[PDB]
């Protein structure tokens, strides 16, 4: 149970914002 | 240091960082990793933890949220950053080529291979840490600072 | 608390008709009509109409999570 | 590895206590919470 990543979950970016 | 396969080990993913939201120590048990910031295209750029510092703006990480960004700083570039940007995967070749082409020039000294070996095992001292002390106190009362109260089950009780 | 599937009696199949029972309940239809409109001769299979009582309402009230 | 996981009282919230630790919810703070359900081979016969 450390980190159950699996990729991921879809990270945003900075200048995305 | 040279390898990334040694440097990924203190690498703080996006799934640690949930479970020391409110932790006390914060600033001495994360201040030393590096972590994986998204700049944005799929480029990545390491930056070293100087500080912390606490944002104006919230926002809600999956199920939890928090107000507490993340003062990174890449060899001179240094700005607000926040920890929803952080991505889980590891230091490639290319990004490690390039934070150490950064730390060049910037002249700020590379960590010593010992140095990240004794503090690779802080986060995991701290993960076994024993709640036994009164900070489950001050973890809730920082949880419901942000998170409104009616929900859910509660509403009964928020009306007494 | 919930509607039965059969009757104990007949055996006939029953948990298939208490919304209908409700709905024509509540459209003008009494008890004794609305029994063998859905189409059940037998007295034995009226009482789980007419004697049910549905308490799976209140177990629901009591919500869990939200 | 088996943190041993509770469902908080009121918030039906998940939370990891282990041993020789309190029995509170990480968040607004009760004083009950419930376990999980087993993860063996909860057979039945529709008898
Ligand atoms: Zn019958
Ligand atoms: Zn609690």
């Amino acid at each position: 149970t450390s980190t159950y990543g699996r990729y991921g979950s879809q990270t945003p970016m900075y200048g995305s914002g | 240091v040279s390898l990334p396969e040694e440097l990924n080990r203190v690498r703080l993913s996006r799934h640690k960082l949930e479970r020391w939201c409110h932790m006390p120590f914060f600033a001495k048990t994360v201040t030393g990793c590096f972590v994986r910031i998204g700049i944005g295209k799929p480029v990545y750029r390491v930056a070293e933890i100087t500080g912390v510092v606490e944002t104006a703006k919230v926002y809600q990480l999956g199920g939890t949220r928090t107000n507490k960004g993340l003062q990174l700083r890449h060899g001179n570039d240094q700005r607000v950053f926040r920890l929803e940007f952080v991505s889980n995967q590891e230091f490639t070749e290319s990004e490690f080529m390039k934070w150490k082409e950064a730390m060049f020039s910037a002249g700020m000294q590379l960590p010593t291979l010992d140095e990240i070996n004794k503090k690779e095992l802080s986060i995991k001292e701290a993960l076994n840490y024993k709640f036994n002390d009164q900070d489950i106190e001050e973890i809730v009362k920082e949880k419901e600072r942000f998170r409104k109260a009616p929900p859910n089950y509660a509403m009964k009780k928020t009306q007494l | 608390m919930i509607i039965p599937v059969r009757c104990f009696t007949c055996g006939k199949i029953v948990g298939n008709k208490w919304e209908a029972y409700l709905g024509l309940l509540q459209a003008e239809y009494t008890e004794g009509d609305a029994l063998d409109a859905l189409g059940l001769k037998r007295y034995c299979c009226r009482r789980m109409l007419l004697a049910h009582v549905d308490l799976i309402e209140k177990l629901l009230n009591y919500a869990p999570l939200e | 590895q088996q943190p041993m996981i509770y469902i908080c009282g009121e918030c039906h919230t998940e939370n990891e206590i282990k041993s020789r630790d309190p029995i509170r919810c990480r968040e607004c703070g009760y004083r009950i919470m419930y376990k999980k359900r087993t993860k063996r081979l909860v057979v039945f016969d529709a008898r």
